[PDB]
């Protein structure tokens, strides 16, 4: 894989490697919750007076 | 009946990152297990973290001009920090509002581990050696070589570098004697058919010759003893030296600080771009220089009545996307694409057809001060003049 | 990559290194937390005196 | 209805580090695989952690009047106390108050660990030895030379 323009003993054959970024995808770290209740009440109430 | 609900929050952790890149190999020769440390950074050089590759963003091979993953697939996932990665890279409150409302945000390359492949001579066949590194021989090239970067095929930066004689060292100095049009003939396939100095089609006057500073006070020096003034002609007796720089270019265009051709000048623009075969209200099948098509933004279609005037369909920058790239080698500029499949305003053949263009260097991306979101910023030179019943 | 001046035999050649600091970025560790809440009361009550 | 708001806290991990740092060579030879023990100080000497340089700060090589990264480029960053990166650099609430107010808080450099690349005279390569640093050779030219 030494590409040939390489092979000639005074051509230095030797790799650039760069790293290029193409998307970027942040994610929010929150939470969140819901709640339901239903109650009942049964008063019941005596009163002399 | 009741009903609550929450949101909680954290403002050292409010965010996660995942940055999906690839890599690329522009050298001449290749690497293996290519680890890069990379780092992410937010603003002007707020750096949120710095990322040595783990295993699962390892490269076995990076062949010269291939891409890892490779170009038809999805490029990789970068979200780890730990060395297992098992621990996210995370982002705080100030840097997520601040990338939420600026949207900056950029990856920078600091450098790259990768081994070395040799030929072992008992079997014939090519062994890694984990013991070596690239970052054991880059710098020993470059301290005893001469760099010559040129974009005369297909206008990209295409980096060599030849072996030179470094005077003041005594190993260095037994390397032969390495002339500029040797250098040029050996490492880009320039060739002399006829006792000139060419490239494929051009000549090497048809290039320019922009030195670094230390060079070019090499290169009058060695001028003034040659007793010769143009350097085109004295190619075959320059030495070349150690740590030199050695910039080729087109003639034809201009360039940014960067190097990149962003514009030509306003000759050239018209030489190659007039070869017509099909024609019709539907599309122009023109011809583009593959140059010059690397400059050009869009095409913008105008009408003009008998007496002369404008009348620009287009005075938006996203009617500017009108260029079809097909395998016959030329272009189809159409007119249905940006008008929803309802024709051109052609009413009369003595109404004549006429579509100016633009150069980077000459665009406009953004909007403008006040209102200026039509065609009034573009800076135009005349390629298409010709009647509307001569084109269709 | 040993300097010219250090390829004298009698001159040594040594790396000095030395680490600066160009920013601090410092993260407040907290975690706010809001909650709304609706309710709907039907009471239906009845005295007999 | 109802609206509450709740902010919690930590009295001794109220804040976390992260350091933008930056190497210099302006020595005479390179030093390859660098890693760097730097130690936060806040006031006058006052120390908050001793760092040595992760795997993620290593610069493999540093030649004399070099940068790592180039001028062109960000400083990396450094927040981590873990071996393997995976713990913040934290301070609890006076240090957080005190640093606030006061705004004092440098870098240290206490030592540097990294190896010499010798030459190979079988194939004229030059190859790193991962087994000796430069705190072998750095004391015996510190005392038979002159300043």
């Amino acid at each position: 894989n030494v590409s040939p323009e390489a092979r000639h003993p005074l051509v230095a054959a030797y790799p650039i490697v760069h790293v290029d970024m193409e998307n970027i995808i942040l994610s929010k770290n929150e939470d969140q919750s819901t709640q339901n209740t239903d109650s009942q009440t049964r008063t019941i109430s005596k009163n002399t007076s | 009946r009741t009903w609550a609900e929450t949101m909680g929050l954290n403002t050292a952790d409010t965010a996660r990152l995942n940055a999906n890149i690839r890599y690329v190999n522009t050298g001449t020769a290749p690497i293996y297990n290519v680890l890069p440390t990379t780092s992410l950074v937010l603003g002007k050089n707020q750096t949120l973290a710095t990322i040595k590759a783990k295993e699962n963003q390892l490269s076995q091979i990076l062949a010269p001009n291939n891409y890892y993953p490779s170009k038809n697939l999805a490029p990789i996932a970068l979200n780890a920090q730990d060395d297992f990665s098992s621990t996210p890279i995370t982002m705080n409150y100030n840097q997520f509002l601040e990338l939420e409302k600026t949207k900056q945000l950029r990856l920078d390359t600091d450098q790259v581990y990768g081994n070395i492949a040799t030929y072992n001579f008992e079997n014939g066949r090519v062994r890694v050696d984990t013991g070596s590194n690239w970052s054991e021989v880059l710098p020993q090239i470059q301290e005893t070589t001469a760099r010559i970067i040129f974009n005369g095929k297909d206008l990209n930066l295409v980096e060599r570098r030849i072996a030179a004689v470094n005077p003041s060292d005594p190993l260095e100095t037994t390397k032969p004697d390495m002339t500029l049009k040797e250098a040029l003939k050996i490492a880009f396939g320039f060739n002399e058919p006829n006792g000139n100095l060419q490239y494929q089609g051009k000549d090497i006057t048809e290039f320019d010759f922009n030195f670094d500073q230390q060079t070019s006070q090499n290169i009058k020096n060695q001028l003034a003893e040659l007793n010769a003034t143009n350097i085109y002609t004295v190619l075959d007796k320059i030495k070349l030296n150690a740590k030199m720089n050695i910039l080729i270019r087109d003639k034809r265009f201009h360039y940014d600080r960067n190097n990149i051709a962003v514009g030509a000048d306003e000759s050239v623009v018209k030489e190659a771009h007039r070869e017509v075969i099909n024609s019709s209200t539907e599309g122009l099948l023109l011809n583009i220089d593959k140059d010059i098509r690397k400059i050009l933004s869009g095409y913008i279609v105008e009408i003009e009545d008998t007496e002369g005037l404008k009348e620009v369909i287009n005075d938006r920058y996203d009617m500017l996307n009108i260029s079809s790239l097909r395998q016959d080698g030329k272009t189809f500029i159409d007119f249905k694409k940006y008008n929803d499949k309802l024709p051109l305003y052609i009413s009369n053949p003595n109404y004549k057809v006429n579509v100016y263009a633009v150069t980077k260097e000459n665009t406009i991306i953004n909007p403008s001060e006040n209102g200026d979101t039509s065609t009034n910023g573009i800076k135009k030179i005349l390629i298409f003049s010709k009647k509307g019943y001569e084109i269709g």
